[PDB]
């Protein structure tokens, strides 16, 4: 398979960074793409084998190398705000017939000032008494707000076990400031259960959001806590009738 | 030089219906065509790969055809379901050799809506577990033909609609969330758009 690292990253304009990409399938061909809204997948660089690399559609600002067949790193010397994107690594055997394999992607956001990095405020809203009485069901809502960048992962935990049954989270978060490309986000998720499961006082519900932010090695000179990679959660217990 | 276009750019369809996605390319001289699936926050998953000289390629409900002469392929998704919702991208590779750079289309954003056997539209107001006077509104149980529009109010937000399936009772429903960072504001009013006249709006008390 193809493994890219890191999956999420926040850079400060000017800093350097190296995105890794490896595969154990013995593919001679490897390549890097960047995906941008309303502009699709654009090839940055590619390699047909070890000791050889070539420029793609938009090679400017990036460097690559292919000393071993297994790896193909992408390098950014002076990170620029324009480089904010989602990067993908793809590989295949240079014996066409073999499909193209993509990694999970690396979400990189470059900022002029790291003070625009905000963690989310998470809160769980308990089921309305109108719903329970009308449908015999209860829907818990989890709301994460004011975060930037959009590097989050939201999940529900009931009595210690992650649940997927009766759950839907927004496929994508909404901008609290539609006109800004630097806008903070909001994300919501629903967890629906039978009214009887919610009415049981010993049932524990927990919503958590994993936020990918700054590192412990970054500067931060402000009164509010540094927005490092963290988890923010909220919880609620069943409520008797 | 090669240029690939996919139509439609966005497709919305009710489950159970078969779907047809098109991918046309200017140069018929391609080694192979490949379809991918991408879910928000995730990468691209390979669906099918068609060799130049093969014509058809199946994978369960996914059937892909390719007419090299005309320069276009079609992805057929039989009996669609909400699980098929995602962006679909087709990519083609040069048969030439000495050049292996593929070309991606912009993709088709697909959405398969769930079948709501018994629609029961309603907006409920929820309270925060911490009890901070906060609340949010929940528009749920509406039929899949109902569309939610973003509010025309500064401190009011409305999320897109998603489907949740309660496996235990084989029950799936649609929902949409709304809230406002306003001091004492009825969020039920955020849905002043195009909803059903029989939608239930119980008082929060």
């Amino acid at each position: 398979g193809v493994t890219q690292t890191p999956k999420f990253q926040v850079l400060k304009t000017g800093q350097s960074m190296t995105l890794q990409c490896a595969q154990d399938m013995n593919h001679e061909y490897m390549s890097w793409y960047r995906q941008d809204p309303g502009m699709g997948l654009r090839l940055i660089h590619y390699s047909v084998g070890a000791g050889t690399t070539d420029q793609g559609e938009v090679p400017n600002g990036y460097n690559v190398s292919r000393s071993t067949i297994e790896d193909f790193p992408l390098r950014l010397l002076s990170a620029a705000p324009s480089q904010t994107s989602v990067y993908f690594c793809a590989s295949s055997y240079l014996g066409n017939t073999g499909e193209l394999f993509f990694g999970e992607g690396s979400r990189l956001t470059v900022l002029e000032d790291l003070k625009n990095v905000f963690p989310p405020e998470v809160a769980v809203f308990e089921p309305s008494e109108a719903e329970i009485s009308h449908t015999q069901k209860a829907t818990l809502v989890c709301l994460a707000t004011g975060f930037y960048p959009d590097h989050v992962e939201l999940s529900w935990w009931v009595n210690g076990k992650e649940v997927h049954s009766g759950v839907c989270t927004d496929p994508q978060p909404l901008k609290e400031q539609p006109a800004l490309n630097d806008s903070r986000y909001a994300l919501s998720s629903r967890l629906r259960v039978s009214a009887t499961f919610w009415q049981d006082p010993r049932n524990h519900f927990r919503c958590q959001v994993q936020f990918y932010g700054l590192s412990e090695n970054d500067e931060w000179t402000q009164d509010r806590a540094k927005p490092v990679t963290q988890i923010v959660s909220a919880e609620a217990w069943g409520r008797a009738d | 030089k090669q240029e690939v276009t996919q139509i439609p750019a966005a497709l919305s369809v009710p489950e159970g219906e078969n779907l047809v996605l098109n991918c046309s390319f200017t140069d018929s001289a391609i080694y192979n065509l490949q379809w991918f699936r991408q879910d928000p926050g995730k990468g691209l998953t390979s669906l099918l790969l068609i060799q130049s000289s093969q014509r058809e390629q199946t994978s369960g409900r996914l059937n892909a055809s390719l007419d090299k002469s005309s320069g276009s392929s079609t992805l057929y998704i039989a009996a669609s379901q909400p699980g098929d919702s995602a962006t679909y991208l087709c990519a083609v590779r040069p048969l030439l050799d000495g050049t292996y750079i593929p070309t991606f289309g912009r993709g088709t954003s697909l959405i398969v809506h769930p079948y709501i056997q018994n629609p029961d539209p309603a907006v409920y107001q929820l309270r925060d577990s911490k009890s901070s006077d906060k609340s949010v509104c929940l528009f749920t149980d509406f039929d899949s033909q109902t569309n939610v529009s973003q509010s025309k109010d500064s401190d009011v937000y409305i999320t897109d609609k998603c489907v949740l399936d309660m496996r235990s009772m084989d029950f799936k429903s649609n929902s949409a969330v709304a809230w406002s960072n306003k001091s004492d504001f009825a969020c039920a009013n955020a849905f002043n758009n195009s909803i059903i006249p029989d939608t239930f709006f119980p008082s929060p008390e």
